[PDB]
């Protein structure tokens, strides 16, 4: 940070992987594309200085 | 909506409206005809020289009593209310009227309308208390030297703008009836042109209850009978609120009070409202309606303190403090959590379990006691842990109900 | 006031009111006629013989519509409101019905009415979790074993009064509609008669999930497409608050709990209000209302721990002990002033001030920390007082900054 706001993550799964270029005969990746369900849990997250700021 | 708040909202000085004060009221006076049936006679004067009539008073005849409502009353200047007293009457007696207000007010102005001649010399008081103290205001006569010791015509020092002037203008006649009485105090006063931030003249128009006494008259032929009579009454005011209160309402008690707005406290507004300690109390101004302010304990009290040095030093910022500084808090805002607990850090700074407390391990925490900044408790030997109860890298649990993690070489 | 407390306010068993629970709520099923649009045939007996009637269901039809609703709308015993399930299935297949409850209760009343015939084999289960794990109550067929594996009623052994029987019991027809099932869970168990002191029979009433499922069902022709179907549900019961709250309100998220007097926290009363560690969480009895009980700290706590063995050595009458001991005091009670301080005897028992700082002579006193009970510093030989300043009789003070008292000859 910055960003403060507005911050820009493009996860690209693609990015990487090696055997890629040739994802139609990846079928192990043809499962690691497979998806349902989704979840997302976060903790910690960065600090500053050093109820002022009510941090959200 | 209230003028105590602007177009948007922003507090503003309320003020009651400039309105008649002595319109419609009751004295008690010194005497007054008709008690025995009293009489009375009346000259005119024709073009050069005079003719004289001559009446009588009954106060049991209504129409031949002159009642202290005629001074009070809706007075028609084509039909005046007169009242009278009774006769045979001068110098050197106490002639005073009494008026007792109840509740502080701003004057302004102080008018009079007579159905007698103007006589010489005269006097004011007032009372700054509920007619208990009284002091004057200004004198009127042509000697205010062989009568009220006083020079005639005084000036108005800048050191002491609360002297007591004493002249003889306009204390002739004509007019021997329709006195025509214009009194504004500001006039001569050199620091009358900003009255916002004149405290002495804010002191010098302070007044609760009114006094008059008179004296001297002219006695001109020269068989009489010598009388005082007036039309009317008319004197101008505002409801003393501070600025805090834009009129005076009565009480549950029949008590004409201040809507105290701007925190204020006082039926004018003359001191805080509870809890509102956290700096004094003030007067609204042009700039600022120099409000009161409650003080904090961010929903942690219902009653609180003040001393000023907080507010002196605060660099002239704040000095509230709770009072039962509740809910696991404590300071002037009841805003932080005392010996024992610590912040419930999730919660905002007001709530009600903002303060958290040691839920440490029994075991693997050494007490109960942990540092109020962080939430770690009492870690015990190289444990560590947020409570201390899990063991560490190299740190095995034992049953041993006094040392669970033990070292491995 | 509130019927948790007897006439002087004595705390005494307070339970919400017997009511129907399953009332107006809404019911997530297995199937439902009508998707698509469904048919259904209905017999009647007239005399002795058969006449088969047929209609058909829709739910987008609203008169023909049957939803969860007709299984939780008011029974108007003359405006019956039969839901039914779609057709061509039975034994063996899950017929599972839903409900999502939200707080725990214990029951006494379950009435069914029939809009169906009544089938033979069925069970009951529930859950005494959130959804997540199920157990059965009774069952109810004619072949108990080869269809259930039980025996037909089966007797309440007291070693297991949590039985779980079958019989063949009202699983017959007539009636063919409108068919009653009488179940007491109280029934055949030998514990029933002082349920307060009946835990595995206030456990068999423990219960907050419920599940049920069919299988088999009469077949009588002997086409058709056989159905199951119910025109209301009656369940009676009370909101468990284990005699801690006179009723259930909603929590401050939208969740019906017990409004827990008594000293007593959780949405039933399961656990005691913090700070409430002297002696153990109880239910309301009778004899005695056992309470929650708090520590003693004489006003110089806020938390306090418990040991079993306090209470169990204490003849069974107090274990808890105060933490954090402010005020400068000490103890389980916080009941004594700490090193530095002592007690100020005069002062009240559990008074903020109670103790005192140990403002020993640093010339005639020698140690720091004076008597903690009573005050005493270190007097010296002539020198008596609290904090040892003075000479006493016969000693004559002397300039002398180590011994200013002295004895006389
Ligand atoms: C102060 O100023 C007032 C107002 O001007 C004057 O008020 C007078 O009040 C008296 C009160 O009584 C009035 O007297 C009235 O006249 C009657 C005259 O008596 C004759 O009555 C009839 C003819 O009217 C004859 O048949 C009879 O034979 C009498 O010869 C009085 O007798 C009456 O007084 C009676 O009335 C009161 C109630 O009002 C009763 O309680 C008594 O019984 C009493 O006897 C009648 O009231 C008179 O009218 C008023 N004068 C006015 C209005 O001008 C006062 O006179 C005045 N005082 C002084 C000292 O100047
Ligand atoms: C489940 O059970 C219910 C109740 O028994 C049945 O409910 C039917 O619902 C339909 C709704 O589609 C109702 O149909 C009604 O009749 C019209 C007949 O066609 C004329 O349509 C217009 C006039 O409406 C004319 O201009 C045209 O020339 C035809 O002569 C339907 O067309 C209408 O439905 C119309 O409404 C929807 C919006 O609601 C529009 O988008 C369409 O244009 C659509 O055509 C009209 O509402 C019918 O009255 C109901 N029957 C009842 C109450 O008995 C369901 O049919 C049943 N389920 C199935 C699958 O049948
Ligand atoms: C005239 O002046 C004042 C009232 O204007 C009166 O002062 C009195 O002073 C004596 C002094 O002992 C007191 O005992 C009285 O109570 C005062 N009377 C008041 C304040 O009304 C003075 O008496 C007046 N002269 C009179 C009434 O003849
Ligand atoms: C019929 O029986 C039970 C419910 O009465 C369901 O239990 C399933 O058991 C298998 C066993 O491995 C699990 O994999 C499933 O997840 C269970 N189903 C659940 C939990 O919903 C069974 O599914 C039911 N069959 C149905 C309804 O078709
Ligand atoms: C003046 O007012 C009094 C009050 O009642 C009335 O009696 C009198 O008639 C009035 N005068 C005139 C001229 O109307
Ligand atoms: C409590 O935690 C703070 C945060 O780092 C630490 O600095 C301090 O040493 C700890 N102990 C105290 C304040 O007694
Ligand atoms: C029962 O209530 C429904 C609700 O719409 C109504 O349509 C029906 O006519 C009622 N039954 C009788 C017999 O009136
Ligand atoms: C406190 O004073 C009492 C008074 O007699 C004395 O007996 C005691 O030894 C002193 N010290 C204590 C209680 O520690």
């Amino acid at each position: 940070v910055r960003p403060l706001s507005g911050g820009l993550i493009a996860f690209s799964t693609l990015d990487g992987r090696p055997t890629a270029h040739d994802f139609d005969n990846s079928p192990v990746l043809q499962d690691w594309v497979t998806a349902t369900d989704i979840k997302v849990t976060f903790s910690r997250l960065h600090t500053f200085g050093d109820a002022r700021d009510s941090y959200f | 909506p209230d003028p105590c708040y602007d177009e948007h909202g922003l507090p503003r000085r309320c003020i009651p409206d400039f309105v008649n004060s002595a319109f419609g009221k009751e004295v008690k006076v010194s005497s007054t005809c008709g008690k025995p049936p009293s009489r009375y006679c009346v000259v005119t004067e024709k073009g050069e020289e005079q003719v004289r009539s001559c009446h009588l008073c009954n106060a049991s005849d209504p129409k031949r009593a002159h009642p202290p409502s005629f001074l009070t009353d809706l007075n028609n200047p084509h039909n005046l209310t007169c009242w009278q007293s009774d006769s045979y009457v001068q110098y050197p007696h106490n002639v005073t009227l009494t008026l007792s207000l109840g509740k502080k007010f701003e004057v302004t102005y102080v008018s009079l309308q007579f159905c007698s001649p103007r006589p010489e010399s005269m006097a004011i008081y007032k009372s700054m208390d509920y007619g208990k103290t009284w002091v004057p205001f200004q004198f009127y006569s042509t000697q205010c030297r062989k009568m009220y010791n006083k020079p005639s015509r005084a000036a108005i020092t800048k050191q002491n703008e609360q002297e007591a002037i004493c002249t003889d203008s306009h204390t002739d006649v004509r007019p021997l009836s329709g006195g025509l009485i214009a009194f504004s105090t500001l006039d001569g006063r050199p620091t009358a042109h900003d009255f916002d931030n004149s405290p002495v003249l804010q002191d010098w128009v302070t007044a609760t209850d009114i006094k008059v006494t008179f004296s001297r008259l002219h006695t001109f032929g020269d068989r009489d009978s010598y009388f005082y009579a007036v039309s009317d009454l008319q004197v101008g005011g505002r409801c003393k609120c501070n600025g805090h209160a834009s009129r005076c309402v009565r009480d549950r008690d029949d008590n004409l009070v201040c809507d105290c707005k701007h925190n204020t406290a006082g039926p004018e507004c003359d001191r805080c409202k509870p809890f509102h300690y956290d700096r004094p109390w003030q007067r609204a101004t042009a700039r600022e309606a120099n409000e009161c302010v409650a003080c904090n304990c961010n929903l942690h009290a219902r009653r609180c303190r003040f001393n000023m040095e907080l507010y002196k030093l605060s660099g002239r910022k704040s000095g509230g403090v709770c009072l039962n500084c509740r809910h696991n808090t404590a300071g002037r805002h009841c805003h932080y959590c005392k010996e024992g607990f610590y912040r419930d850090l999730s919660k905002p700074i007001s709530h009600r379990k903002a303060c958290k407390e040691c839920d440490c391990h029994p075991v693997g925490a050494a007490g109960q006691t942990c540092n109020q900044t962080t939430g770690q408790c009492p870690c015990k030997d190289g444990v560590t842990g947020i409570t201390c109860n899990r063991c560490a890298k190299g740190y095995q649990q034992s049953r041993s109900p006094i040392a669970p993690c033990i070292k491995i070489p």
